[PDB]
């Protein structure tokens, strides 16, 4: 995360860090949408040009942590993967549309103060919050930097909130043909203010406090970018609402 | 399926649930409100 903060504890805790078993590394963000059911980008799973093809017994997933490095005993909760399911229109050859991905646990989760699912969106939610300036938040361990080579890591989960960019602003802003299942956030150049989403924070998601009933729903997951904190261009985030019935098909299914 | 959690989704244990609002929650909603 760029130009975040330190998030409180407690803050996300809905967070889920994709963690690769050997070598031991962060992979990637995702969110924790049931006691057994995870949400992440299907390019965090699976991206042939870079011959990435993760398979259940090559991850694992460690729910309710703060500190990026440190085994939080008693505090999380490190799951096995039963099942994957990528979308089957993921689009990983031109344009990532539909970069969605869902992860079955092994077994299921007991939730705790600091283990809790985040909500889906229903139509109304999605209607009333996705317009432009409204802001969501977006948190993750991934790098602290844009700019270079260290690209910075810190030492606990970092959040910022990021407002959603016009559609015409987003389309013009990349070369990338954009679909209906993506939408864009960050603050413009002119905006003054910085923030945005970085390598290892990808698959990760992007809430909204909804004002009806104050809960928090999940509307993006965090899919690409060209430049992460780079004025001027965007993060792109898979449109959560636009595919939940797949999320449903999927859930009801297995 | 689903499994439990879809009745009390979205209230956090140590913020909602608890009355306490966190930092920057305010930031988001009055950005629904006021633009
Ligand atoms: C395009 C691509 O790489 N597809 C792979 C497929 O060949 C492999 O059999 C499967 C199971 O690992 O994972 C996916």
């Amino acid at each position: 995360i760029v130009e975040g903060s330190d998030a409180e504890i407690g803050m996300s805790p809905w967070q889920v860090m994709l963690f690769r078993k050997s070598p031991q590394e962060l992979l990637c963000g995702a969110s924790l949408i049931s006691d057994r059911w995870v949400l992440t980008a299907a390019h965090c799973l699976l991206y042939p040009p870079w011959d990435k093809n993760f398979t259940e017994n090559d991850l694992l997933v460690r729910i309710g942590k703060h500190s990026r490095t440190r085994y939080e005993r008693n505090i999380e909760k490190i799951s096995m993967l039963e099942k994957i399911y990528i979308h089957p229109r993921y689009n990983w050859r031109e344009n990532l549309d539909r970069d969605i991905a869902l992860m079955k646990l092994k077994k299921p989760v007991a939730f705790s103060d600091y283990i809790h699912p985040v909500c889906l969106p229903d139509r109304e939610t999605a209607a009333s919050l996705l317009q432009a300036g409204y802001k969501g938040r977006v948190t993750g361990w991934g790098n602290l930097k844009e700019t270079w080579t260290g690209k910075g890591q810190p030492s606990v989960l970092q959040v910022v909130n990021l407002p959603i960019v016009e559609r015409p602003v987003c389309k013009d802003s990349t070369r990338i043909r954009i679909t209906d299942n993506m939408f864009c956030a960050g603050y413009k150049p002119d905006e003054g203010k910085r923030g945005d989403a970085a390598e290892g924070d990808s698959g990760g998601p992007f809430v909204m406090k909804s004002p009806f009933n104050n809960r928090w729903y999940q509307m993006g997951i965090v899919s690409w970018g060209e430049g992460a904190d780079r004025d001027g261009k965007y993060g792109f985030y898979t449109h959560v609402f636009r595919l939940k019935k797949w999320i449903q098909k999927v859930i009801d299914q297995f | 399926t689903f499994g439990s959690g879809e009745a009390d989704c979205g209230l956090r244990p140590l913020f909602e649930k608890k009355s306490l609002e966190d930092k920057t929650e305010r930031e988001l909603l009055e950005s629904y409100i006021d633009g």
